[PDB]
């Protein structure tokens, strides 16, 4: 079951780390 | 045990009524007076002999659309004037003085419609309000301060429907749509200290607001009595009476038959049913029953207009009695019944905005 | 089944005697009534009250409406002018709730237990919605299938009477009663009837308290069992309201040698200073029959596992015995004890780990594994590696998350996190934590002041407010858009912490059910936390729940990680002064955004 | 369709303005001749100098011309009274009302009386005379508003002087009548010794049509607007509770009118007074404190020219009423202060934790009590960092040191310390220190 | 009773009138400013100095104000105000932070009945109190932050009176000379020009006891240093020429109006013109030359009149304030000018303007220097207003 | 802004602002207006801006010469005073109509208490 | 059926566009409407 999906308040977020020093 | 229909009336706005309350504070010998609330009006009447009924006063609200639901008579200690209080769908509490024909106080704070109002049997300044907000509120109508709020983490969960005081005014029963029945105490030292403080508060003396008391946990609760809505409860000494849409009233007591009411621990988990009362065609909710002051008779309306009456004497509940007074005019529904301080007269209201009077003949 | 047939058979007697009893009850109750009512009446006899007068038409209104009542019987009709009432001001709708300052765990609910009521007109054509909700819960509602009632006493009587002639009876009882609904309870009652005995309040292996009279010598594990099984390390509390208790015990390695170990005279009855015990202490590396109480014996057993070599300290704690007596008792009792492991670690390498760019390399590996579909953030859980290293089978490694300090990963794990080092504020883009959104833990960043000033209320770090919880003062009042709203008291700059968004935490599917009812009324409080959990503020939370929606708001929400837990923070999008209302975008789907929230408050400026 | 709706919809506003009309004609708010679009009014100009030191001279000569003349006792005889007993005559002086007086003071002094015949008739005479000196005095010109004569037998009255001190009585034979408490009367003698149309809409459900008469006059307040531009401006600004449209019917003018939707008119005084209990609201009999606010409404008008084609304010401070978070009750200005009604430790949580702890059965009291005591103390302060723990325990026994000694449960406290040290938070250097500090 | 119902109806009628006025304001004023205080005030006075910052479109002015709290601490306050100082400028007109801010606060005992600054030194200010004395202060000697304890140095208070009063005036030409009038029916003159031993005790140099009723007002002469007038409830205006040595017999005494007199003032430019307002709802004027001729009467106020002030920068402009919740501005050059019937029904020609802002008794009002056509008004509703009348009315 | 577009601020359905006028006060105004109109007859005769009075003879005075002045008092008993009129002018001023702005100021308030009031009505301070 | 049915609360179940005089007609609808002619604009 669980076919339906309620509307939730969602705040996305993503992030890298760094580039090594050269 | 016999009543006869001597008088009946019908309103003009033809909107269903919901309230009847005889003024049980009348001194010995004064005329019998009562009131009834309809869609947006309140009406007063006085009972005369030979079945005569006289219209005294009326009030109406036109600022907004609302349905009045309930009322309660009281008096003023300062000057001993009759007092009335009303509420409706808008969640507004009004107090009216019929001597001056003017509203003297109004109270706000609830979020949804109000379902019932009752007063402390001993102290006239305490008012209990039951709302659809899952909360019960207690007001001191004299100092205009709010005393107690019932509800919260362990309160009701859906639209509390009714509440009742004990005969001595120190315990309360609450019932709602969630099949749950709960007990609440007032004797506790904390509660009485809170009331005493509420009687002493001057806004000009302190910058602080009055500190109301919050109560989250009941003294006892259960949900096993009924498998449907419960919308009326009544104390009977130490026993409890309740009804539902299951076409039957039930009387019971908490715990075992040996369990004293005052020794029940909060973690109690057993109940003892004692008896049932049978009727027919109660297939809707929001209908109420009533008892006389002397606690010797019981009356309840019916959907198709019939009446059901029992005695509260030693008559065993298995076959206590079966009394059914009937008339052929109206069969829409009967919401509430009312007695006087004595058992002289009984009053009922139909769903078609009509009033019916029955007069006792021993 | 004929279970009811037997129930009535006994009920004939049970109802008979019960009848008598209830009669004895009635006579008692009716007596008390007779007293109480009388008392009330007496008080009512002490009052005088004014009578009411008929309505008199005041000249103040020459023209007004009137009401008349028709009489069904033979009476005339009276007419009376109406009386108007003064107006009062209403307030928007609200529901009950309680204040909160953190998240709260909630177990899933499987039974409806209540049926909502609509306006009685919407469902007149769409009654199907009730059946669809029923199918969502699969038809389980409390009260339904009750088939009467059972007090568990008649059930026990029937079980005793229902002799072999257990399984079928239990199944029938479960089917006929939602209260039991299981044969496990039937077997529990069967066992209770067969045995009808209990060892006591303490567990089956009775463990009386040390401070009680019933002293009994027991080994260390049983004495500390409850403490080890009940404590939660993360919040430092017993029975945390936001942590499941499934975790390993405190049976972990530790530094075996952390004491001075300097021999000296402990006193007159000193364990050392005597050639017998003085040499015996090293060897184990005439006694007296003192009154070693069982509580004292268990105390010695527990305390041996704290020093293993200090008789002076142990005897100092255990006042009953003596240091020399303690050594003698160890020679008597401790001589038969089992040997200890005495393990430890060294961890020499410090040089190569300094560069630490390989940590960024492994971060890049983790990211590139599922970089494209990295939208699926996962809840943190401490990984356990008893023998194997933190390889690709590591629960944290597969989870695509770093290893917090609570993990069992080795002290030199490459999957751990190094921590911040910034100097001025750990708030700008250059900060490592600020990039991988986190809050500097007060055990790692010793530079930004996160560790410092834990008791005081002034720190340089701007990335540690949520832990310290310095929210701003907020006022409540009706909003200018819909219902209530929140207003700010004092001015605030852009990109500053405002407050958190607390509430109960539930599973995704569980939140789905509540969404169905929330949808019907077009009002909701459900906020998505991560890929597994959803936070609901309907029944608990704080003021922030009232914030309204706007397409060009002055605040924005951020999902952040703090000490392994997800949190939600609100920050300002521009400079805000006194008395303005707060908004942020709900990020709904455009169709649902228009369906639910179609108020902009402003027309097209151009 | 119950048209009583339409009527009832438009009945409420009209009367209001009607009342205001009668008020405005007598209680002006501002001169209509100063209005920018009413410039045809106020036909005069500001061009004038009028030095002051000559204005007196113009008056000094004028007072000479103003003094035309002045008056210079009285005697009157009463003829027989007539009807289809002694008489009474009184002199009443009315003075100006003062600050402490609620009404104009009056002083009735009798000058005398005479015995008149009881209902005499004409031709029977073959007489009483009243003579009045200068009872009034010049100084009274400062205190007395007026004088009057009163007659009784039966009441009658007359007045001697006008507002300008002009005597209203000449000499001659007068016949007058009197009332009691044609008919009774008496006699005596005295001797000094483009067509415009309107449409009313009701949301397209119904409408009414009328034609204006005496056009260019406001049908509500009767203001005379000489131009369609000024008329439209006045209607759109003053009577704001309606909404108007200009249609330009070829007959000269046609206006369609509808009811305003919002018209956000509400009490603008102290916002708190709306929720005061009746009897105290609008007390207006004592100073009251309230929050500061600042508005601006006029900065730099443009003063553009008239244009018929066109016819087809920030805040600072708190400007609303605030409510308590839990009880939804109004908030007093002083109650708004540093009290933030929010802290870390709710009481319901403190009760819930204890009741939940009591549920477990495999635990003796000696551990439940310690667990509750430690948990409550932890929630009191909210430790979050491991380094704090060394101090935490130190403070714990500092607060409950008396209770545990009273409870006789220090052994379980030591066991708790051992368990904590097992979890790597306490050091062996502090385990004994707690017990040493205990005693 | 019937009074409550009528008051209820009036409380709504007034609100409707105010709503109409606020809607119609824009085409009447060139400037409208409003600000709400916490406690009400009974004083109004513009300090003479003015500062104007370069590179901006506004000037800065300062205002003196009192406080009459219910039961709490009382304060004497001085605040700043930013008035637009441009013709093209039109945020509202300037910055977006704020245009009004308090800058000086001093503790006080009791409320403030009256307060005026000394022209010779704006720092020194006088103060009437509910007590039977007068206080003097110099805000430069005290911190802006009030002392939490309460009362502080009185700064050389005075003595001589027995009841509270309202009269207060400094001598424009002679420093130190000041006159006060109170319920004692007396007029007290001090000279604080030189008091080496202040000791917070200085007795009135002279006392005059001409009026028998309660004295209402007193004001020095605008050119002479030995002339002034006295006004009381006796409906008598008395001219007191000092240095005659007669505290009982004045130089002149006449009856002004048929009611008690409330306010009196002198024309700054002319030497002889005097203006007076009384409870009679009438405004009168006189000349020092001859006093037995009431020169003219203005009849528009519907209740008592409590304040009159001559306009600086203009020789023929005057203002009147009363309890009618209205303020009038009159013109003396248009006396008796013929006007059209509609102009007549609008009002008399000599009436120039009427303010319609305040919704209660106008407690106080004040002109200012450094600005030609602006006045500040204060009412008991904690309401302060600053406004400029539209230019097109004149020229 | 220094110079923004004309006033423009609207949405779909903003909250209703709870108008202040109640029916309780509206009925009082209705009754007052009805009684005043029946006592003034302005809408029928005064065109909404004039008040009417009806005169009646009071006293009959004869001058020493061939003149006879008669006193007149008007029915509404308004601020107007009684006036002497020559007998030759009789029957020409039986009823008078006057615009409202002309009426005496001091005694014009007698028509209605709501015409103007001092809201305190009892001043505690000066 | 019995366990699925919802619970019910209640039972089962002008030509003349005359002039502005309409204003004078609208307010005084009772108690002797004046002008004796507003009845035309009903």
């Amino acid at each position: 079951q669980l076919a339906t999906k309620a509307a939730r308040k969602s705040a996305p977020a993503t992030g890298g780390v760094k580039k090594p020093h050269r | 045990y016999s009543f006869k229909c001597v008088n009946s009336l019908k309103e003009d706005h033809n909107q269903p009524l919901f309230g009847v309350q005889f003024n049980w504070h009348s001194k010995e010998g004064d005329p019998l007076v009562f009131a009834t609330v309809g869609s947006n009006r309140v009406t007063l009447y006085e009972c005369h002999s030979q079945g005569e009924i006289r219209l005294l006063q009326s009030y109406v609200d036109a600022d907004a659309d609302e349905n009045f639901y309930t009322c309660a008579w009281t008096y003023d200690s300062n000057t001993s004037h009759p007092l009335l209080a009303v509420a409706g769908s808008r969640g507004i509490i009004r107090i009216i003085n019929p001597i001056t024909m003017q509203c003297i106080k109004h109270y706000v704070g609830h979020g949804n419609a109000i379902n019932e109002l009752k007063f402390h049997p001993r102290d006239p300044n305490l008012l209990l309000s039951v709302s659809k907000d899952h909360a019960l509120r207690l007001w001191n109508i004299q100092t205009d301060t709010l005393v107690a709020i019932f509800g919260g983490v362990e309160g009701h969960r859906d639209e509390v429907l009714s509440a009742d005081y004990d005969l001595l005014g120190e315990k309360i029963m609450s019932c709602g749509m969630d099949h749950s029945l709960k007990l609440w105490r007032i004797n506790s030292k904390r509660m009485m200290n809170a009331i005493k403080e509420s009687y002493d508060y001057n806004p000009n003396k302190t910058n602080r607001p009055f500190i109301s008391q919050k109560i989250h946990f009941p003294d006892f609760s259960t949900r096993d009595i009924h498998r449907n809505y419960v919308d009326c409860v009544r104390w009977l000494g130490d026993l409890i009476l309740s009804k539902s849409c299951e076409n039957a009233i039930v009387c019971w007591k908490p715990g075992k038959m040996e369990d004293d009411i005052d020794k029940i621990k909060p973690s109690e988990s057993n109940v003892t049913i004692l008896g049932r009362f049978d009727y027919s065609q109660c297939d809707i909710w929001y209908m109420r029953f009533s008892m006389d002051f002397w606690q010797k008779m019981l009356a309840l309306g019916n959907q198709v207009g019939k009446l059901y009456v029992w005695d509260l004497e030693v008559e065993d509940p298995h076959k206590a009695k079966c009394t059914t007074l009937t008339h052929h005019k109206c069969g829409a529904a009967i919401r509430q019944t009312s007695f006087s301080r004595d058992s002289s007269i009984l009053i009922a209201v139909c769903d078609d905005a009509s009033i019916w009077r029955w007069d006792r003949l021993r | 089944k004929r279970v009811k047939s037997e129930y009535m058979r006994l009920r004939q007697l049970k109802r008979f005697r019960r009848a008598d009893e209830v009669k004895s009850m009635f006579s008692s109750n009716r007596q008390k009534i007779l007293e109480r009512t009388e008392i009330l009446n007496q008080e009512w006899k002490q009052r005088r009250i004014q009578p009411v007068h008929i309505l008199t038409s005041v000249s103040s209104l020459r023209g007004t409406r009137e009401c008349s009542v028709t009489s069904d019987l033979d009476f005339p009709t009276q007419v009376i002018p109406l009386k108007t009432l003064n107006a009062v001001a209403s307030v928007p709708i609200m529901y009950s709730w309680s204040p909160l300052q953190q998240n709260f765990m909630v177990e899933d609910e499987t039974v409806l237990h209540n049926i909502p009521y609509m306006g009685d007109e919407v469902l007149d054509q769409d009654g199907t919605f009730i059946e669809e909700l029923i199918k969502n819960y699969d038809g389980k509602v409390h009260g339904d299938r009750e088939c009467g009632f059972i007090n568990d006493e008649i059930f026990v009587e029937l079980v005793n009477a229902l002799g072999q002639y257990s399984d079928k009876i239990f199944e029938a009882i479960s089917s006929m009663f939602p209260d039991k609904g299981t044969a496990e309870e039937l077997k529990e009652k069967y066992k209770e009837l067969t045995e009808q005995q209990l060892p006591g309040a303490l567990p089956p292996e009775c463990t009386p308290n040390i401070d009680g009279p019933n002293a009994k010598s027991v080994q260390r594990e049983q004495s500390l069992h409850s403490f080890h099984t009940l404590f939660c390390r993360r919040c430092f509390k017993y029975d945390c309201f936001l942590h499941p208790f499934h975790a390993t015990p405190n049976t972990y390695k530790r530094k075996n040698t952390e004491t001075a170990l300097d021999n000296k005279p402990c006193g007159p009855q000193c364990y050392q200073h005597l050639e017998g015990a003085k040499e015996f202490a090293a060897a184990l590396t005439p006694p007296e029959n003192v009154e070693w109480s069982g509580a004292e014996a268990s105390m010695f057993r527990v305390l041996i596992g704290t020093y293993y070599d200090n008789f002076c300290a142990i005897a100092r704690l255990i006042g009953t015995k003596t240091c020399r007596q303690v050594y003698e008792f160890r020679v008597k009792e401790s001589s038969i004890i089992a040997p200890a492991p005495a393990e430890d670690v060294d961890t020499p390498p410090r040089k190569k780990k300094r560069k630490h760019r390989l940590w960024a390399a492994h971060c890049r590996k983790i990211q590139l594994k599922k970089d494209g579909s990295s939208n699926h953030v996962y809840n943190y859980q401490p990984c356990d590696h008893p023998r194997q290293p933190c390889d690709s089978s590591c629960p944290c490694v597969i989870a695509q998350n770093f290893c917090e300090k609570f993990c069992q990963c080795s002290s030199e794990c490459q999957n751990r996190f190094p921590g911040c080092r910034c100097k001025a504020q750990c708030n700008t883009k250059q900060c490592p934590c600020y990039l991988a959104v986190r809050e500097c833990d007060p055990d790692l960043c010793l530079t930004c002041g996160a560790a410092d000033h834990w008791d005081s209320k002034n720190v340089s770090c701007k990335n540690c407010s949520i832990q310290r919880g310095s929210k701003k003062h907020l006022l409540l009042a009706p909003s200018d858009v819909a219902g209530w709203g929140i207003f700010i008291k004092d001015p605030v700059q852009k990109n500053e912490f405002i407050s958190e968004y607390c509430g109960e935490i539930i599973s995704q599917d569980e939140a789905d059910r509540r969404g169905k009812v929330y949808d019907k009324y077009m009002c909701s409080f459900l906020f998505n936390l991560n890929n597994d959990f959803v936070v609901d503020a309907t029944r608990k939370g704080n003021k922030i729940r009232f914030a309204n929606h706007s397409v060009n708001p002055n605040c924005y929400a951020k999902v952040m990680m703090v000490n392994g837990d997800h949190r939600i923070g609100i920050f300002a999008k521009r400079a805000i002064q006194t008395g303005e209302e707060l908004f942020f975008d709900y990020r709904y789907s455009q169709a649902d955004a228009l369906k639910y929230v179609g108020i902009e408050r402003e027309m097209e400026i151009p | 369709a119950d048209h009583e709706l339409f009527l009832q919809a438009f009945e409420k506003p009209t009367q209001i303005y009607r009342f205001l009309r009668t008020r405005n004609l007598i209680a002006p708010i501002f001169l209509h001749r100063t209005l920018t679009y009413m410039s045809h009014r106020n036909s005069r100009t500001n061009i004038k100098r009028k030095t002051f030191k000559v204005d007196d001279m113009l008056s000094k000569v004028e007072k000479m011309k103003g003094e035309q003349e002045s008056h210079s006792h009285l005697q009157l005889t009463f003829t027989g009274f007539f009807h289809k007993v002694t008489l009474e005559v009184l002199l009443v002086k009315v003075c100006h009302k003062k600050r402490k007086d609620v009404s104009c003071p009056i002083r009735q002094v009798p000058t005398g009386k005479k015995q008149v015949p009881l209902n005499p008739d004409l031709n029977q005479t073959k007489p009483s005379l009243a003579v009045s000196s200068n009872e009034f005095e010049p100084s009274n010109s400062h205190m007395v508003k007026s004088y009057s004569l009163l007659f009784r037998v039966f009441v009658a009255q007359m007045t001697v002087f006008d507002k300008n001190r002009r005597l209203q009585l000449l000499d001659g034979e007068y016949e007058v009548a009197m009332q009691e408490m044609q008919g009774p009367t008496l006699q005596f003698t005295l001797r000094w010794t483009l067509r415009i149309f309107y449409q009313f809409l009701y949301n397209n459900n119904t409408r009414q049509q009328t034609e204006a008469r005496d056009d260019l006059h406001c049908p509500w307040c009767t203001l005379n607007c000489r131009k369609l531009y000024s008329l439209l401006k006045h209607l759109k600004l003053c009577h704001s509770r309606f909404i108007f449209n200009y249609v330009y019917h070829p007959k000269g003018a046609r206006i369609d009118v509808s009811i305003n939707e919002c018209y956000d008119g509400s009490y603008a005084g102290n916002p708190q007074d709306i929720h005061r209990q009746p009897g105290f609201a609008f007390s207006r009999n004592g100073p009251v404190k309230r929050t500061p606010i600042t508005h601006i409404l006029v900065c730099r008008p443009k003063r553009t020219k008239a244009s018929m084609s066109e016819f087809l304010t920030y805040s600072s401070g708190h400007n609303r009423l605030y409510f308590h978070s839990d009880t939804c009750l109004p908030l007093r200005p002083q109650e708004m202060e540093v009290d933030s009604e929010d802290e870390k430790d709710p009481e319901w949580l403190r009760e819930k934790t204890i009741t939940q702890i009591e549920e477990f059965s495999d635990v003796n009291e000696g551990e439940k009590e310690v667990m509750k005591l430690w948990n409550l103390h932890v929630m009191k302060h909210g430790f979050i960092a491991d380094n704090q723990m060394n101090h935490a325990c130190m403070l714990f026994v500092e607060n409950y040191g008396q209770k545990i000694i009273k409870k006789n449960l220090c052994r379980n406290f030591m066991l708790h310390l051992v368990s904590m040290h097992d979890f790597n938070l306490i050091s062996i250097m502090s385990i004994d220190k707690a017990v040493t500090k205990l005693r | 009773k019937e009074a409550a119902f009528d008051d209820a109806v009036e409380e709504r009628v007034i609100n409707e009138e105010y709503k109409i006025w606020k809607k119609n304001t824009p085409f009447l004023y060139d400037l409208v400013m409003t600000h709400a205080l916490e406690w009400p005030s009974l004083t109004a006075q513009w300090l003479p100095d003015v500062t104007r910052p370069e590179g901006k479109d506004f000037s800065i002015h300062r205002l003196v104000l009192g406080t009459h709290t219910s039961d709490e601490q009382n304060h004497l306050v001085i605040a700043s105000v930013q008035l637009p100082n441009d013709d093209a400028q039109f945020g509202g007109f300037g910055s977006v932070s704020g245009k009004i801010e308090i800058e000086i606060k001093i503790n006080h005992e009791g409320e403030v009945n009256r307060a005026r600054y000394m022209p010779q030194n704006p720092c020194i200010i006088a103060t009437k109190t509910p007590s039977s004395d007068v206080l003097v202060f110099d805000y430069t000697k005290h911190p802006s932050k009030p002392d939490p304890s309460g009362e502080c140095n009185p700064d050389l208070r005075l003595r001589g009176h027995q009841k509270e009063g309202y009269g207060l005036s400094w001598n424009p030409n002679l420093s130190g000379h000041l006159l006060s009038a109170s319920d004692d029916h007396t007029i007290c003159l001090w000279d604080i020009s030189a008091v080496p031993k202040e000791g917070k005790v200085v007795d009135a140099k002279t006392i005059f006891t001409g009026h028998t009723a309660v004295v209402e007002d007193v004001s020095w002469h605008l050119l002479h240093e030995s002339l002034f007038g006295s006004v009381a409830d006796d409906q008598k205006l008395m001219i007191w020429d000092t240095r005659s040595n007669n505290t009982s017999k004045p130089s002149h005494s006449v009856d002004a109006h048929t009611a008690e007199v409330n306010c009196l003032s002198f024309n700054p430019y002319s030497e002889f013109i005097l203006a007076t307002g009384s409870a009679d709802k009438t405004v009168a004027l006189w000349d020092l030359r001859n006093l037995k001729l009431k020169l003219h009467s203005f009849e528009s106020h519907k209740d008592e009149i409590f304040q009159v002030q001559w306009s600086p920068h203009n020789e023929t402009i005057l203002a009147s304030s009363g309890t009618d919740r209205r303020l009038n501005v009159w013109d003396l050059s248009k006396i008796g000018e013929e006007q059209s019937p509609e102009d007549a029904e609008d009002g008399p020609p000599e009436l120039l303007f009427i303010h319609g802002g305040h919704t209660a008794k106008i407690s106080d009002f004040s002109w200012n220097p450094n600005e030609p056509w602006v006045i500040c008004s204060v009412s008991e509703d904690n309401i302060m207003q600053v406004w400029q009348m539209a230019e097109n009315i004149y020229n | 802004n220094k110079r923004r577009k004309l006033k423009n601020k609207r949405r779909r359905s903003l909250p209703r602002p709870h108008d202040f006028f109640d029916a309780q006060t509206l009925d009082a105004i209705r009754h007052r207006a009805i009684c005043f109109n029946l006592s003034a007859h302005i809408e029928s005769l005064g065109k909404g801006h004039s008040v009417v009075f009806h005169s009646t003879v009071i006293a009959k005075r004869k001058e020493d010469s061939g003149k006879i002045k008669l006193l007149l008092h008007w029915m509404p008993e308004d601020i107007l005073p009684d006036v002497w009129v020559n007998e030759s002018e009789r029957h020409q001023l039986k009823t008078k109509v006057v615009h409202l702005s002309k009426l005496p100021k001091d005694t014009a308030l007698l028509l209605d208490p709501n015409i103007y009031r001092t809201m305190p009505q009892k001043r505690l301070k000066r | 059926r019995p366990r699925l049915q919802a619970q019910r609360k209640f039972a089962q179940s002008p030509p003349p566009a005359t002039q502005i005089s309409d204003l004078s007609k609208r307010k005084p609808k009772t108690e002797d409407f004046l002008t004796f002619l507003c009845l035309r604009g009903s």
